[PDB]
């Protein structure tokens, strides 16, 4: 089940930004399901929410960026207006926003693991990382840089943890062929594979080696293989053998 | 272009406000032309299933497509010779079959879009965004019309209606669907067909498709199922400034007939299909094919049969004409519902202001 | 904050105050309590009280359609996106202002609708709506050349209390009856009807019987009439020959009786077309052919 705020309070204040996902329009305006503060329906009237055909549009899906303005604290009703905010701090309302639900995806597999309530797991996150750092997001890449924030709580569930950190964290193909003639051949063979391994090295059949070389920052790759390809080729020359390389 | 006239049949002393006749097989064609709009071309000259509605779609589509192949030349600039190329294409279509007043809203809107974009933006960022904006184009005054049509009928239509259609008006014909299926009420429908065209049929065929109880009919009668019929929507295809409509068949002698007996019809349309061009008379603009689709004696379109009918110049002077468009009136069908919800055809131009 | 008791309170008042008027300030107050700022408050509790007053109704629309008109205004309102504290204050005000307005409106009708009488032409005014009636008693007191006649109205005996209230005037006085109104062609000058409610183009509703006088006319080439003063604007159209919502069933076929027990059941209700009418009377200046449906178009933007 899906539920639970994303801030530490339930209810928003004044002057603050929201993002909202509307469900329907006409005769009031926009009573809409927010996805920056809690499930809980807030709304629009028909006047704060366009200022430049506006019918047309705002259906099921579109995201429209609101500011807050009155806050009935006592049974639950919302006031917002999409005028007021200019496009000077927009992007950073989307950037936010988008991390928000970054964290909100980073925080299933839990919800999936133990079968319990996930308002719960959300708190229980929410208090080293959410409370004294600042935005979630960052608190979560700095961890899985450097284990800073998970020392202020211990774990009910750790396996899931480690699970979430695995999750948080290029192979290239090379062909060499043997077909030697003279006296020592198997030792020589194994001198050659030596000088072409070091991680993944695996046999087929007989006359083809295949070797697969993990990449490090995606370009690389070449500044080792052609060095054991040159290896091999000193290798087999010396005592009366031929290989090929494609 | 190519090549032009050199056709059979006679001018015709009666009704020629239009010309009659083209290009149905391809020989000798230019480098520059899009396959597609040559496929359309062929379909268009033996089509049974589309109507004014999914026509324009397709036009749509297709002029998406043939953006998304073509990037900002060296020499020639953005906004050089592509104005000139749609209106080659303009004239195609023209001498293929006359079009609609949506497709022409289509084009005035694509010539917009042209006029707004300045040619020294990036080429590669321009198109990113001019695609997805016609997208959404797209969607709005399409499908979210269509959207809005549905949602006007259901507050409007009473528990389980007797529903009769003309045509193959595929908006109608979705929510008819949608009333059988996704919101769940009683729908005895009936439709109508005449001979030239078998879309009345096509449509009864979808219909069972989807598993619905249909009515079918023919010229001969109507009232055999009125003398019962309750609710009524006629075939719509353009709408005239005057409060009359431009339509398939014999949907005006059903209007007619309506309002002959207890009572009147009602259309609901899409907001961009209104022109600002007006008429009102069935001798104004005939929309016309060949005089061969009643050549062949009855059942299916393609036969190719030994008997007597094909004598349009064989015997001592013999002509056989039709036509396919024909004038809807005016005190009938007092409905009319679009991306502005509700009024009246007679506000025949209410919503041109502010559109 | 309470409407049943506020439609309890007023059926067979009007007179001095119009009934749509006073169900209009009863919403202003209730509206004067919540805040229209709060606007999640305050929409949804006005969206309740109109649920409310629909159970509350049995045969009309006309106050639903006043609160749709209110709920427009409302909208409208805060369109200055300035000072939130001086709109809140005009929305105040606009609740006894709208009953100053029915004056000045009923002035204006005085003054621009008197124009129309000219030398000998019988008047017959249908249904029961208070401007129509004031507006006979200013032609009256201007003394132009008239005849003032009456029908035999049954919704609770309508027609005898219009027909009473003509004979306090002093004014000769003859009756038309529901059905014996298809002697007249010609004679009677020009038909007038009151109207109780105004929709897109055309569509008026009132009492027992406006489509078959409409069609009447038409087939005589008589001019027709809706004369009204200024609380009815409603975005509405029906489809058939009639439709409407009904507390009283349409063609309900009674059931087997001896003794009786329920038989006065039909069409209570009447709606009229676009093409009837020839002349539309309201105090907004002079429009006629089509100008409610601009101005609902202007005002909703759905």
């Amino acid at each position: 089940t899906s539920h639970c705020r994303f801030y530490e309070n339930k209810y928003p204040e004044i002057d603050d930004i929201v993002m909202v996902n509307v469900q329907q329009i006409a005769e009031m305006g926009a009573y809409v399901k927010l996805l920056e503060y809690d499930n809980i329906e807030g709304m629009i009237l028909l006047s704060e929410l366009s200022r430049r055909s506006i019918q047309k549009l705002i259906r099921v899906g579109k995201n429209d960026v609101a500011v807050v303005l009155r806050v009935d604290k006592e049974k639950g009703y919302i006031d917002l207006s999409k005028r007021r905010v200019s496009s000077e701090d927009i992007i950073k309302c989307e950037e936010k926003y988008q991390k928000s639900k970054t964290v909100h995806s980073i925080l299933r597999y839990c919800a999936e693991k133990f079968q319990i309530p996930l308002e719960e797991l959300y708190k229980t996150i929410a208090w080293p990382l959410s409370r004294k750092f600042g935005h979630a997001y960052e608190a979560f890449k700095l961890s899985i840089i450097d284990e800073t924030v998970w020392e202020g709580i211990e774990p009910p569930s750790k396996d899931v943890l480690d699970e979430l950190k695995n999750y948080i964290s290029v192979k290239i193909r090379a062909d060499v062929e043997v077909s030697c003639f003279s006296y020592e051949g198997i030792d020589a063979i194994k001198d050659a594979l030596k000088s072409a391994e070091d991680v993944k090295v695996k046999l087929v059949a007989a006359p083809l080696y295949v070797l697969t070389t993990q990449a490090l920052d995606k370009q690389k790759g070449i500044e080792q293989l052609e060095s054991a390809i040159e290896k091999i080729t000193e290798v087999i020359t010396k005592y009366g053998g031929v290989c090929n390389i494609t | 272009p190519g090549i032009s006239s050199v056709i059979p049949t006679v001018l015709e002393q009666s009704f020629d406000n239009s010309s009659l006749i083209s290009v149905k097989e391809l020989l000798l064609n230019k480098d520059l032309i899009h396959p597609s709009i040559l496929l359309l071309t062929s379909h268009l000259a033996h089509y049974k299933i589309v109507g004014s509605i999914p026509r324009c779609i397709a036009m749509l589509e297709v002029f998406q497509i043939v953006i998304k192949d073509y990037q900002t030349p060296k020499g020639t600039t953005l906004s050089r010779n592509l104005t000139s190329y749609l209106s080659h294409q303009i004239d195609l279509l023209k001498k293929a079959r006359p079009l609609s007043v949506t497709m022409g809203n289509a084009i005035r809107w694509l010539k917009q879009e042209i006029s707004l974009i300045d040619p020294s933006t990036p080429d590669k960022a321009a198109k990113k965004d001019l695609c997805e904006k016609i997208g959404q184009f797209a969607k709005e005054k399409i499908e979210l019309a269509d959207q809005l049509i549905i949602d006007n009928a259901s507050t409007q239509i009473e528990e389980s209606t007797t529903i009769v259609t003309y045509g193959s008006s595929k908006v109608l014909t979705e929510l008819l669907l949608h009333n059988a299926i996704s919101l769940k009420k009683n729908i005895k429908v009936i439709v109508v067909d005449s001979r030239p065209l078998f879309e009345g049929r096509k449509m009864a065929e979808t219909l069972r498709n989807a598993g619905v109880n249909v009515m079918y009919a023919l010229i001969t009668s109507l009232d055999t199922i009125f003398n019962d019929v309750d609710y009524v929507f006629l075939g719509a295809h353009s709408i005239l400034s005057n409060g009359f409509l431009y339509s398939r068949a014999g949907t005006a002698m059903l209007a007619m007939s309506a309002k002959r007996r207890n009572i009147p019809v009602l259309v609901c349309c899409e907001s961009l299909k209104f022109s600002q061009r007006v008429q009102l008379d069935s001798v104004t603009f005939n929309e016309l094919a060949d005089p061969n689709d009643l050549v062949n004696i009855d059942y299916e379109n393609p036969v190719e049969r030994r008997g007597n009918k094909g004598a349009l110049l064989n015997q001592f002077i013999k002509e056989r004409k039709f036509e396919k468009k024909k004038l809807a009136m005016e005190n009938k069908p007092k409905g009319n519902k679009i991306g502005g919800k509700k009024g009246s055809e007679g506000e025949s131009k209410d919503a041109s202001n502010e559109e | 904050f309470n409407i049943t008791e506020t439609y309890l309170r007023f059926l067979e008042e009007d007179t001095e105050m119009t009934m749509p008027i006073a169900a209009i300030e009863a919403l202003v107050t209730l509206l004067r309590i919540k805040t229209p700022e709060t606007a999640a408050e305050m929409i949804n509790t006005i969206k309740s009280s109109t649920e409310e007053l629909i159970k509350s109704i049995p045969n009309s629309v006309s106050l639903r359609a006043g609160c749709d008109i209110f709920m427009r205004f409302v909208l409208r309102n805060l369109h200055l996106y300035g000072d939130w504290e001086n709109c809140k204050q005009h929305l105040i005000e606009n609740g006894q202002l709208f009953v100053s307005r029915a004056k000045k409106s009923r002035n204006k009708i005085a003054e621009i609708g008197v124009d129309f009488i000219a030398d000998d032409d019988i008047i017959l005014v249908h249904g029961y709506s208070r401007a129509v009636f004031s507006l006979l008693n200013h032609a009256a007191n201007k003394f132009i050349r008239f005849r003032c006649v009456v029908t035999e109205s049954r919704p609770s005996k309508q027609g005898n209390q219009l027909y009473t209230l003509l004979e306090q005037k002093g004014i000769p006085v003859t009756l038309i009856v529901d059905s014996a109104v298809g002697a007249v062609i010609d004679k009677v000058d020009k038909v007038f009807v009151g109207a109780e409610g105004v929709a897109e183009s055309g569509g008026i509703i009132n009492l027992v019987g406006t489509y078959s006088v409409g069609v009447l006319a038409h087939n005589a080439r008589k001019p027709f009439y809706v004369v009204t003063e200024s609380h009815k604007f409603v975005r509405m159209f029906p489809l058939s020959s009639d439709d409407l919502p009904m507390a009283g069933p349409p063609l309900d076929f009674t059931r087997r009786t001896d003794d009786l027990e329920d038989a006065l059941r039909g069409p209570t209700i009447d709606y009229t077309a676009q093409e009837y009418i020839t002349a539309l009377i309201t105090d907004l200046g002079v429009l006629t052919p089509s100008a409610v449906s601009e101005e609902l178009i202007k005002m909703w933007y759905d």
